[PDB]
Formats: C-alpha cells, structure tokens, sequence
C-alpha cells in the first residue's frame, strides 16, 4: 500500500508488516533455506583466521576481482585522440559493457563500436566485419580516426588486424589514407592497464614508425606526458596546469578529458577535444617523454626509448609531496624552465596541511587496493602522513611492482605492519579486514559490500569504505577528483582526515555513553 | 503522419553504405495497428550490422547475466577471462533476500579468471579445481553453474563433462552453460541456452517425488526478475488474491523453489522472451498451462488479476474483486495527483525485450503517448504483440544503431525518453528528459500498484524537473 | 522413428562409396532417408543425386553472403527413392576450421526443419582422418548416435578407426553417441576379415559386414550413379542390400575400448 | 636457413620420405632440424632410433606449462646430427589439432632451435584438411618451401591441390611458395605421367619419382633409415638425389588450383 503523499521507493516499502510476512511465508515455505543459526555459524566462520587459510590457499578460484580486461583499457586511450571513434573488433557483448562500465563512472556518454562477429565469423575469420564495420562506422560516425583493439574470441581464433586493415583499404572499403591504429588486446594477457598500453604503443608506432628521419630529438621543445590509463578528471587537468603554470610547453598524449566531461547546453557532441594526429606525428620531436604511470607504461617505454630515441627519466606517478616534487624538478631540468613562485606556495600549503591534519591522521592503519601505480602513490603518501597502511593488494600487479612497494615500505618506519599482496582479489582482503583490522578501507565501490560484511560482524568490527579509485559508481561525480600533484595530495588529505573525523563523530555520538568525547572542536 | 515517418526512415538510411542500408531498412517500420502479421510490416532478430553501435549485448548477458544470476542460493561461475564477470557484477538489480558470501551469492563475482596457460592448455582441469576450491570456501551454496565465456566454446573446453564428474562427487548440481558471446545474435539465444540448460539439468530432480503438499491454487511466477521488488510488488498481489506463488524465476529465486515448480497448478509468465521456452516445456511435459500477464499499470493489472482469476475459482475470483476494491483507491489517488501533470506528453521508448510494448498501459494510465517504440533483441512474436498495443502511423525499430536513434528523436521531438544506460547521457545534453527503463534509475518497483505510485511519481520528477529549463545561457 | 547414422573412416577407403549405396538399400526397402555430407570431397552425394556436384550450404551462403537467407529448398535436394541430399561444404583452404563449416550446416538443417520430417533414418559422411574439434563435432554434440566406421586392413585404416574410437570415449558422459559396428571394405588383403575382426574385437566391437571389392561399382560411379540403381541384377547390388538390412537389424551400440599400438 | 614443409594426404609416406632425404642432407653434411606435426609422430622414428618420440604437448603436459620445459628434453638429436622434435597435439575430439603445431614452433623459436645456423629445416605435415591450424605453418611464414606428396590415386592429388589452393591463399602476405610434388610410388601403371601432367597444370615441377621397394620396409621394421642401413642400394641412391634436387632446385612458385574436373581429364589417362 502506498500513502500518495510520501511514496515509499523499495526502500523502506519492502519493510512494511504485510511485505515482511510475504517474504518470510515465501522463505519458510518454497525457499528451503538453512537456519538461521547455521547461517550465522558459516558467517562467524568466514570471520576466522582458519578460513583465511583455506581461503588464501585458493589456487584456480577468484572471487571479486580487482581488475578488468584489456579492451576497456585500449577504449578509453582512443577516446584520448581528436575526432576518434574506439572501435574493438570481435564479438558485441564486449562493447556494450565497456560502454557501460563507463558511463556508470563517469556519468557520460561513451562512445565504441564493434564489428559484431559471430558464431559464423568465427569459423571464417573476422575480415568481412572488418571491412563491413570500418566502411560502416566510418559512413556513420563520421569519425577522423578509428582506432582497433580486439575482443578475446578474435584473440583466440586468431584474426590478424594489420592483414584485414590492409585488405579493406586494399579492397576499397576505406581510404588508404584514412587512420587506422590497431593493437591486439588478450583479455586474458593482463589487465585493461596493460590494454591501454597496447592502444597507445600502437597508436604511437602507426603514426611516427615510418618517418623518423625528419624527426629530431628537442626540435619542437615541448615533453610528451603519457597519463595512462586515467578515470579522474583532475589529474588531466592539473598535470596540464602545473606545466602552463611552470611555462613547460607540453604535449599531452591520449587526452580524454574534453570528451568525458562535454556540457549539456542542448546539443550532443560525440567527440570533443582529443589529442590531435599532427601532435602523435610530431611527437618524437619533443626533448623527451614524461610516462605518468610507468608501471602500465612498460611497452610504450620500449618504444619511444627505441624508436623516438627519447630518454624516458625514472618518474614515479606525482602522488605524494616527494614525487610531485620529483617531477617538477624532473620537468624543470628537462624544459630548462625554473619552478615558478606559484607552484612553491602550493606545495608550502600542502605542508601546512599536513602540520595541521597530523594528529588525527597519524597511526591509522588502511587497507588499500587499486591499479598499481595509483596504489603505489597512495602507500607512499600516506607513509608520507604518517598513517600506517597494513594491507595493499593490487590485483593486476607483479613481483617487480611488489619489489618496488617493499622497497617504499622499508624506507618508512611507518610501512612496518604493511604488507604488499598481489594476485589476490577482494574476497581475500575481506579476510584480511576480518583477522587484522584496518581503520580503514581506501578503494572502489567494490568494498561498499566488505564493509557490510564486517559490519554483520559487528559495529566495532566494521571497517569505513574510503573511495578513492576507479569504479566509483555509488557516489556522484567524484570522478571530477584529482589524485596528482598538490592539489591531488590536498585532495585526499582532507578527505582522509575527514573521513576520520566523520567516523569519531558517529562513534562518539550515542547520548549520555560516549558524547562525552563528542566534541564541537576538533 | 504516415508519409511523413516514411520519409524520416527513409532520410536516416542515406548516410549509410549499401548492405548495411539495405538490411537496416528491414528493421524499421511506421506502426499499422491494424496488420496481424509482423513479418510483413518489420523483420527481426537478426546479425547486426558492423560499425553502427547497436545496443545488443552478448548470449553471456542473456544467461548468466538475467536468467541465472539472479538465483540466490546457487553460485554462477563465469568461465573464461575476468572482464564479463566484472562489467557484469552487480549491474542488474535482480533483488533478493539473503546472507551474502555465506547462503546467498547475487552480487558476488565466480570466476576461473583464464591467463594463457588456461587458453593455450584449456581450462577444464582448472574447472574442476575450481568447483573443489568453491565447495570448501562456500559450503551453503545449493548449486553451481559454469557460464561459458566466448573463449570456452572457441578452445575446445568440454565443461558438461567437469560438471557431471564434480557434480557426482559433490553430489551437488553444477549446470554447464553454453552461452558464449559469439552463439546467437543477441542476450536472446542466451536466454534459450539458459532455459534449456535449466531444463536438462534442474528441472526434473523432483520429477519422481510427492512429499510437497500442493494445494489447487498453487502457482508460479515465471519470468519476472524483481528488478527494484518488482516481483515481490507483483507477489503479494497474487497472494492477496488467494494464490499461492511456489516459484519465482528467476528474481529473488531459490533452486528448491524451480525443481518445485512442476508442481504448481499454473504458470503466469510476466516476460514471454525470456521464459517462453521453459513455459511450453513445462506444458509439454507436466501439463501445466501458462498465460502472459501484464502489471505495469493499474489498467494492465486489473485486467490481469481479472484474467488469471477466471482460470480459477469463483472465491479466488470473488478475491480479486476485494483487492481491486482495496488498491483502487491508492492508484486513483496516484492518477489524480499525476495525471494532470504528465498528459499530453509524448514518450519514446527503446528497450531489449519485454518491455517496450508492456509499460505502454501505464503511461497511457497517466495520460502519456508513446509515439515510438522499439527493441534491443526481440522476436517477430514479440512484434506481434506490439503493435495491437502501438498507436496508428508511430515508429517501430528494432536494433536501432544509435545513429538512427538520435536522428529520430531530433525529427520527432518527443518530451520524455525511456531507455537504457548507454542512451541516457546524450540525450540529457540534447536537453531531452530521460528516464532509464531498464534499471528504473534505480528507483522502483514499478510493477503493480505499490510500484505504479513510484512510476507516476518518477516520470513526473524526471519530466517537470527545473533543470531542462535551464540549458540555453541567457547570454543567448 | 529417426535414427542418426555417421559414417566415419579414413579418405579414400570407401566411406561415400558405402554410405550412397546402402541409403540406396534404405530407399529401396522404402525407409526415407537423408543424407549430409561433412567430407570437403563434396563426392558424399552424388551417386544418389545424379549429380558432378551438389552447391554446399557454405558455396551458397557465400554468394547470398548470409546464413538463413538461404532457402532450404536450394540447400537440400532429394535423390533417387526420395533421399534428401546436403552437403555442408567448408571453408577455403587455409582459414578457420574446416570442421567448423559442418557445425554452421548442421544447425542449419535443424532451424530449417529437415528433421522430425518423419526421415527413418540421417546418414553423416564424415572425414575421419583427423579427429580434432571441428570434426569431433557431431561427437560432442550427439550429432550422430550410431557410429560405423569403414576399416580396411592396412594401418592407416586400424589407426584412424581406433582414433574416431578415442573421439567416442571422451564423449561417453555428455551424450547417447555410440559405436554401432565397423565395416570392412575390402582392399583385396590376403586375411583381411579376420584382420578387422581382430580388431572389432579388441574394441569391443562387432564388424557389421565384409564388403566384396568389385568392378561394378567402378562402372556404375562413371555413370554417375549407384550399384544398386545401376545393377539390381548383381552380387554387389546383393551386398549392399546385406549392409543395410545389418545396420537396421543390429541393436548393439557401445563405447569402444581404444587399443593400444602395441595391440 | 632453409625451411621446407612437407604436405601430403596420410599414408603416402611424407614421414618417411623426408627422414630419408633429411638422412641425405646428413650424409652430404646439412645441419637439419626436423619439426614434425603429424598427430602420428613417427616422423622423427627413423632417424632417432626411438620407438617413440615424447612430445612438446605430451612432455609439457605432465610439467603443466610451457617454456617451463627444457629444449635439451624437448628436443633430441639423431642420426646425422639431425635435431628431431615432435609437435604432437591434442586428445582427440578436443581442441585444434593445429593449434598444437604452432605451440611448438613457438616454443623452439623462443627457446633457441632456429639461427642455429642449421642449414635445413623440415616440417612434416598432414595434408588431408586445411584448416589455419594445420595451414598454421602457411599462415605464419613458418616454411618458405612448400613440398607436396603424392600418388596415382586421387586423394594425392586433391590433397595435392588442396595444400596448392591453400598456399595461393596466404600469397599475399607472405613469401611461402611451392617448390614441386614428390612424387611416392604406388606400383601404378602411369604413376609419373599423372603427376607430371597435374604439376604441369599446377605450374610447378615433379622435383622426384620414387621407387616403391622392400628395402625400405625392411629398414623400417629396424626403425632406421634406408640410407643409413643400406647405403649401397638403389632406393638408398633415389633418395640422395631428391636431396641433392631439393637443395639444387630454384624454382618457388604460386601454384594455380586446377578445377577437380580438370583433375578429371587427368583421371582416365
Ligand atoms: N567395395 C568397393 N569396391 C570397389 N571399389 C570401391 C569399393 N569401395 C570403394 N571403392 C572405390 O574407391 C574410391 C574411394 O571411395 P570413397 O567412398 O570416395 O572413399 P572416401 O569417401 O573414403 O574417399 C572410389 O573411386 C570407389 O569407387
Ligand atoms: N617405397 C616404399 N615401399 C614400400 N612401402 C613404402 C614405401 N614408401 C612408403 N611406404 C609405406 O609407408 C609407411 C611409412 O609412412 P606412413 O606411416 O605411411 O606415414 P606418412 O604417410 O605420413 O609418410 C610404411 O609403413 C610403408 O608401408
Ligand atoms: S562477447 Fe565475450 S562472452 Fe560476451 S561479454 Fe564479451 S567478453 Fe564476454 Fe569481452 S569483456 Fe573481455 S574481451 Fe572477452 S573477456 Fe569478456
Ligand atoms: S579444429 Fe580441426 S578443422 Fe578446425 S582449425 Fe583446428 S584442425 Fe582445423
Ligand atoms: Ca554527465
Ligand atoms: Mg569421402
Ligand atoms: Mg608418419
């Protein structure tokens, strides 16, 4: 029954009494379900140091998974380049879920397209929809560029992507001159981190490959800046605003920004802004290439190292006060541009930040996990502030990474109760937040559902989710956040102290038991 | 008028090549309420063209994403590589009751996460390894399914073996799926390899036993997922009414509740794409009936109660008259409020199967008019039932490019549009109100009454909301 | 009624050769019978149909360029005593899966409702020289339940008809496929019955029938027709009808003990 | 480096055929490597002394991965200093038979078998169906030269056309060409006037007529090569020659398929 003056939505209208005893008839008499007592036996059992065991014992079985697959790492990178239209070649169901996996985080349209093979395409091979579907996308979309990646059924029967490109311009579908960059893209090889590696690589290769005579290092005085694969607004903008601020003239490879955050003013524009094909060709003329996430960056490393012959300096990811120094600095010695007075007090404010928000940040342990270079930035910067973080796990990261991270831990006497777990995915963390406690949880909406867990557990054993990561999809528009530089660092400093904060307070609030400690300032 | 939607069909398909025109042109007719037949007015359920961003999604989706994800007490594992779990992880709000990670797994992510050992070597001893690791980590879990990837029916991997071998020493049921992406041409063929899977491996374990009491009027809801409640909403309807619902499939369902459903007297079936395959299985081989029953809307829902009633006794339809008296002033009250709000207003409608034609009585039931419509996946019987429900001259499109979808709306100008995700944020930089169709923007139930008040209300927010008059600057 | 029947054996050893004349013994005693061929030698029904050759569902499909935008009528044509006779066809050299072809044919059969057309019986020519997937296919689905695999006395013969054994054994717990008999057609060995018999035997199986090695047949494939059709008179037509009246008489399928090399 | 490939319908002896002449290039003094994907696996019998060879995918089977497997157990040199290695493939009715053959060519080239300054390299293969599995060694530019087998029957021949229709397929992106059909033996009455004619239609040379005789069944029942147990014989001496053809002739070109009925005219005669 609805009152039509508040409508209830499922929420609380399936707590209404006639609701309850329906769906209580319904479990007591056709569901056959376990007992109670039995149920809350298993549940304190998965609590356990003992399951854990078992659980992290796991050889062939994953459950909740930190990482997606390639295509969706090499869609976003073509959506980086102006007029371009990400197209992955094998079979639909891929698109229509990296398409929405996007438009969820980023509340915006997303534009891909596939050639749709099937059953049929996978006997024969995929060249028919691959003509088909570049003279199709081209008539419709309009689109200067089209950039090919590929689904793991193309992957598996073998397609091969530079003969069917070649054969449909051969052919006549599309003009020989007409941009095409393809990259293969295993789902099963990597992560979508390492397929956006592979979409930039070859993007890069296509358009600076044949000619690199004419092109001479330093020529053009600008540094190539490679962001990787990046879901936060911020960090695009920042990056690009420190080296106007700094007078670095810059080349942003793979910017996706315009397109992901185009206005509603009554018109829909499929493609916005984008790093341009005269920017990728010039590219190898600048004085040298900063990657802002080296550690997906790795094949992209190997060829501009060789081919464009810049010598790509060790950076880590800006994230923290040491590394954006680092690359400022780094940036400086590069454009022969001196730091300027602006960027100086921004740092000093960081600091002052920090002086400030000390007391309650420091000693908080955190359990955290993300892609690994974000996760790598984070660790250091939270060292940096003194918390303590006890769990990291990247899912989709290596032995390498984890050498690098163990080194990061070492250096900090804060990184003592940390430990760095790779190939482990959330349903491990979550027995890691049940046997040794975080304060906190600083990842995607993923968690959202290990904090319900240990709150089952109980009110002191729930564990606050922080959301600092991608896929964010249960809050609005922090995907506008900013992770890099200065203003990344305040940025999360403030929502971690706050979140802190926040806690203390709900803790602290109960009348007459614990808002002694309820204080007005704090 | 009719020369004039002709005209626009036929405007739209001159941007594209030749093929890919000729075949599309097929897809997309102006509504005669009048034909009998689909076929002659729109053809169907086809490959799509390549390179013209149709909004399908794969054989995957249609299994393990609608019709077995949704079992609570069973575990899904999707076989393959890690991407299709992880975009498909809680995407659907299939709702249930449960405790997940310990007797309910929905929102939870299974799967065998294939590297390239696995593709080059194959995946079933990992399978096998799999289901063993399963059993020790969650050991409530009533069943096991394998939802094979693309990959799987590419390598080689034989999955019904796996399953039958571990399935044997559990003593557990493990349902081998068959759904990969390349099979079919849509989530449709998925929803098949997901019901006949469901028949050959499910279906018949209580074939021999007689130990449930089964009274006359019990029956079972098939096809309604309960997206947002919805089932729940359109359950307790049912069970006012005096029927009793031994089964839901496959929202909020329990695999004890399937193998007991044989055993109901009759099957309402909400979603005819999905389901339908089941449905005449279950009639061909225990006899039970089943009809189509729409609950969007009051309209739909009287006539529905009315209909299901009447294949039952004069106390269960002497019951329906009390709940159609009891509800009518909660819905009249949602109409009076409503109604005067949202009349008049034109509505276009693009959606995979069951929808486009079902939620046409409820915005009729508020005064709207559904000047197009159109589906993702569906069949020629689909088509059939749709336009007795279409107005005269409206457009119908199925596997509409989004080409072709913007430049409708451009033409026709509808005030309101119902869809999906992928739609959704075009057309509010158009300007356009949208409302998402498939996960009722994560507000209802809008089955039945209860959920006809959050359908009225929520059509009127997104419709009348302050923010479409605010898009062109003042500055010109 | 319908019964599923797979011819399997090596190339050249006399599959298609068996299988149009005895679906002749079938259309003579009156049982519809249909027959597809998955052997890319495309020969599979020519001595029934009449024909140098018959357009594949994979030739046809190509020029229409679409699957299921190709009529049936086309596809399938029905031979001499009412056979219905298809040929799957498959892909051009060198790309994909040949066996894979066979799988797009089949489905298409069974969507255009050939089957539960009220057939006695379906006869599959199938290369059994190399099991793999394409080709283990109508194994893996139970395509075809009753086996019979022509067998001749050289090693090439034993090897291949133990290998298609070995496809029939994986499959054991996924369907009803079941190794019905093994024909031995004759290659004018000195002990070539016992030979197959030998062999029958060590893989739990009987050999249905011995087929004479004759020259009518040479004749009667010239003329572009059957043994049967071109000489009822004959022994060889006798034969024929012998090997019929066997596989509808024998009601014994089992899955088959592969033997070893050293057997 | 000298990659030939082996194509032919089963049981016309391209096994034995190529071991002998690979023996050949031994005596003459060729460093050779012999790759073998033919599910059988007695293609690397003769040379190796081995009843038989232990696989990649057997071997890496019980190891449970690749390039987790030692060359030095992988592969094994025989009689001449030949490498020997065998593709082998899957269980039967699952998987790509010749999905199996190009697991181990990569595997050699990552491990090390190639740029081994060996002279000749040898694949034999199964030329009853040409699938991208099997047609992997075409696809890929795995082996340059392209050698057919065949005999009086039909089968040779359709397999012979078959493999020919294959290569002409793959021309385009790469330099894999047909070098001639051998020619094996089948006691026919015009057994090299058919292949001559055929090969002449295909645009491409008969490189050698071979001689069925007991001497190489004789050998074989030893397991070893004609040319290594009885050097001082005439089929051992027809086998030199097709060696010293084969290194000798210069002749690469892109078969044109002929039609099954002009296989046909080629038939009665
Ligand atoms: N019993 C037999 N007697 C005489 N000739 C036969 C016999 N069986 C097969 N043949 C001949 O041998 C050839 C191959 O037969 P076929 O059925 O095509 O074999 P496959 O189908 O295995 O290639 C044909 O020319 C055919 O006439
Ligand atoms: N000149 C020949 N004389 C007699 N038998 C021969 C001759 N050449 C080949 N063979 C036969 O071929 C067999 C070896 O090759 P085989 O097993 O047929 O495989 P492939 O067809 O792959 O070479 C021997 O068992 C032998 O009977
Ligand atoms: S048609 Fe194939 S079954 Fe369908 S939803 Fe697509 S994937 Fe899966 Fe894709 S996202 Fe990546 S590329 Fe594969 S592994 Fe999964
Ligand atoms: S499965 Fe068989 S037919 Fe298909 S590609 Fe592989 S070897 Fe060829
Ligand atoms: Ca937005
Ligand atoms: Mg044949
Ligand atoms: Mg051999």
């Amino acid at each position: 029954s609805q009152q039509v003056d508040k409508i209830k939505a499922s929420y609380p209208l399936f707590l209404d009494q006639d609701y309850k005893d329906m769906l209580a008839k319904k479990r007591d008499g056709f569901e056959e379900k376990y007992p109670q007592d039995k149920i809350d036996e298993v549940f304190q059992w998965t609590t356990t140091k003992e399951y854990q065991e078992l659980n992290f014992q796991r050889e062939a079985l994953t459950v909740n998974p930190a990482k997606a697959c390639q295509p969706l790492g090499a869609v976003l990178c073509a959506l980086g380049f102006e007029k371009t239209m990400p197209y992955v070649h094998g079979s639909q169901g891929c698109v229509a879920y990296f398409r929405s996996y996007f438009n969820r985080h980023f509340r915006e349209p997303v534009s891909c397209v596939s050639d749709s093979m099937t059953e049929d395409a996978a006997v024969f091979g995929g060249q028919q929809n691959m003509k088909d579907g570049l003279q199709n996308c081209k008539a419709t979309y309009k689109p200067d560029m089209i950039a090919v990646s590929t689904t793991c059924m193309a992957e598996v029967i073998g397609d091969d992507l530079n003969a069917f490109i070649n054969n449909s311009k051969k052919e006549g579908f599309i003009p020989d001159e007409f941009p095409v960059p393809f990259a293969h893209t295993p789902s099963f090889v990597g992560s979508h981190v390492t397929g956006w590696d592979n979409m930039f690589e070859g993007i890069a290769r296509y358009f600076t490959l044949k000619s690199m005579d004419d092109k001479v290092v330093g020529s053009n005085k600008k540094i190539n800046i490679v962001p990787g694969f990046e879901t936060y607004l911020g960090n695009f903008r920042v990056i690009k605003r420190m080296l106007s601020e700094m007078g670095v003239g810059y080349s942003l490879l793979s910017d996706p920004e315009e397109v992901l955050d185009t206005p509603a003013d009554g018109q829909f524009r499929m493609y916005a802004g984008g790093t341009t094909q005269e920017e990728m060709k010039d590219a190898p003329n600048a004085l040298n290439t900063v990657l802002l996430q080296p550690w997906h960056l790795e094949k992209t490393k190997k060829f501009v190292e060789g081919t464009w012959k810049h010598e790509v300096p060790k950076l880590n990811i800006p994230m923290g006060l040491d590394w954006t120094d680092e690359f400022l600095m780094k940036v400086s010695e590069i454009s022969g541009q001196p730091i300027p007075a602006s960027l100086t007090k921004e740092r000093g404010r960081l600091v002052d930040m920090m002086t400030d928000s000390h007391t309650w940040l420091h000693g908080k342990r955190f359990a955290l996990w993300g892609d690994p270079d974000f996760v790598m930035g984070l660790v250091k910067f939270l060292l940096e502030l003194g918390c303590e973080p006890v769990h990291i796990l990247c899912h989709n990261g290596n032995k390498r990474w984890k050498k690098a991270v163990d080194a990061i831990l070492a250096a900090s006497p804060y990184g003592k109760n940390a430990t760095v777990y790779i190939g482990k995915d959330l349903w491990h963390l979550r027995s890691l937040v049940f046997t040794d406690k975080p304060d906190f949880m600083i990842g995607n909406s993923y968690g959202k559902f290990i904090q319900r867990d240990t709150l089952h557990k109980g009110k002191e054993f729930e564990v606050p989710l922080i959301r600092i990561g991608f896929p964010i999809f249960d809050r609005h528009h922090l995907h506008r956040s900013t992770t890099l530089g200065y203003e990344g660092a305040m940025q999360i400093l403030t929502t971690l102290v706050n979140s802190i904060l926040e806690r203390l307070d709900e803790e602290t609030r109960g009348m007459q038991a614990t808002d002694y400690n309820h204080d007005l300032v704090r | 008028s009719r020369e004039e939607v002709e005209s626009l069909i036929q405007e739209v398909l001159e941007v594209y090549p030749e093929k890919a025109r000729k075949d599309r042109n097929k897809h997309l007719a102006v509504n005669d309420p009048a034909v009998t037949q689909s076929k002659k007015c729109i053809i169907s359920n086809k490959k799509s063209q390549p390179g013209l961003m149709t909004i399908r999604g794969c054989a995957y989706a249609g299994s393990k994403g609608v019709v077995w994800g949704p079992i609570k007490d069973m575990i899904h594992i999707s076989h393959g590589p890690v991407g299709c779990g992880q975009y498909s992880r809680a995407g659907r709000r299939n709702y249930y009751i449960g405790t997940t990670g310990v007797n309910a797994f929905v929102t939870m992510n299974f799967t065998s996460d294939f590297q390239e050992k696995d593709i080059v070597f194959g995946g079933d001893k990992k399978l096998a390894k799999l289901i063993d690791e399963v059993e020790t980590l969650f050991p409530l879990n009533k069943g096991i399914s394998v939802q094979s990837e693309c990959p799987i029916g590419l390598i080689g991997d034989d999955i019904e073996s796996v399953s039958k071998v571990k399935g044997a020493e559990l003593s557990k049921t493990i349902v081998p799926v068959r759904c990969e992406g390349f099979r079919g041409v849509s989530q449709s063929l998925g929803h098949h390899i997901a019901n006949d899977a469901v028949r050959d491996w499910v279906l018949g374990k209580r074939d021999e036993d007689t130990t449930f009491a089964s009274t006359p009027y019990d029956v079972a809801i098939i096809g309604d997922y309960n997206i947002g409640g919805d089932a729940w909403s359109s359950r307790i309807l049912l069970e006012e009414m005096g029927l009793r619902c031994v089964a839901q499939w496959s929202g909020d369902g329990s695999i004890s509740e399937i193998e007991l459903t044989p055993k109901v007297k009759l099957n309402l079936v909400h979603c005819y794409r999905s389901m339908n395959y089941i449905s005449r299985h279950m009639e061909e081989k225990y006899g039970i009936p089943w009809m189509e029953y729409n609950f969007f809307g009051p309209t739909k829902t009287i006539e529905s109660l009315r209909a299901i009633a009447a294949k039952f006794d004069e106390s269960i339809q002497k019951k329906c008259e009390e709940v159609i008296a009891k509800y009518k002033p909660e819905w009249e009250a949602v109409v009076a409020k409503y109604r005067p709000r949202l009349e008049g207003k034109r509505v276009m409608l693009y959606i995979g199967g069951l929808r486009p034609r079902h939620v046409i009585g409820a915005y009729e039931d508020l005064g709207m008019e559904v000047v197009g419509t159109g589906y993702e996946f569906a069949h020629n019987d689909d088509y059939d039932r749709t336009m007795k429900e279409m107005g005269d001259s409206t457009l119908l499109y199925d596997d509409v490019t989004g080409y072709e979808f913007e430049e409708f709306v451009k033409r026709i100008k509808p005030d309101l549009i119902g869809s999906g995700i992928k739609e959704k944020f075009i057309f509010q930089k158009m300007g356009i109100p949208f409302r998402e169709m498939h996960s009722w923007d994560y507000s209802g139930p809008y089955h039945g009454f209860d959920g006809f008040a959050i359908f009225a209300r929520d059509m009127d927010m997104t419709l009348n909301n302050p923010c479409w008059k605010k898009l062109q600057a003042p500055w010109e | 009624a319908m019964r599923q029947c797979a011819i399997y054996g090596k190339g050249g050893i006399g599959k298609s050769t068996t299988t149009q004349n005895l679906v002749a013994a079938l259309a003579e005693m009156g049982k519809k019978v249909m027959i597809v061929g998955c052997d890319p030698k495309a020969d599979s029904t020519r001595l029934i149909l009449h024909s140098k050759a018959q357009n594949t569902i994979m030739e046809m499909a190509a020029e229409a360029g679409t699957v299921e935008d190709l009529e049936l009528e086309d596809v399938l044509k029905a031979g001499y005593g009412g056979v219905k006779c298809v040929e799957s066809g498959g892909p051009e050299p060198g790309v994909g899966c040949a066996g894979r072809g066979v799988i797009t044919a089949i489905n298409f059969l069974e969507e255009e409702g050939a089957y539960e057309d009220d057939l006695d019986f379906v006869f599959y020519d199938v290369l059994g020289d190399v099991v793999c997937g394409g080709f283990a296919m109508p194994i893996r689905e139970n395509k075809a339940q009753e086996i019979y695999i022509v067998c001749s006395g050289e090693m090439m013969a034993m090897y291949a008809a133990n290998n298609i054994s070995k496809g029939i054994v994986k499959y054991a717990n996924s369907g009803s496929v079941r190794l019905g008999g093994l024909i031995c057609n004759s290659r004018n060995t000195d002990r070539e019955d016992e030979l197959i018999i030998a062999l029958a035997n060590k893989l739990g199986t009987q050999m249905i029938h011995f087929v004479p090695r004759d020259n009518v047949v040479q004749r009667a494939e010239i003329r572009r027709m059957t043994v049967i059709e071109y000489d009822p008179k004959a022994k060889q037509a006798d034969e024929y009808r012998a090997l019929a009246r066997k596989v509808v008489d024998n009601k014994l399928l089992v899955i088959p003990n592969p033997i070893t090399m050293d057997e």
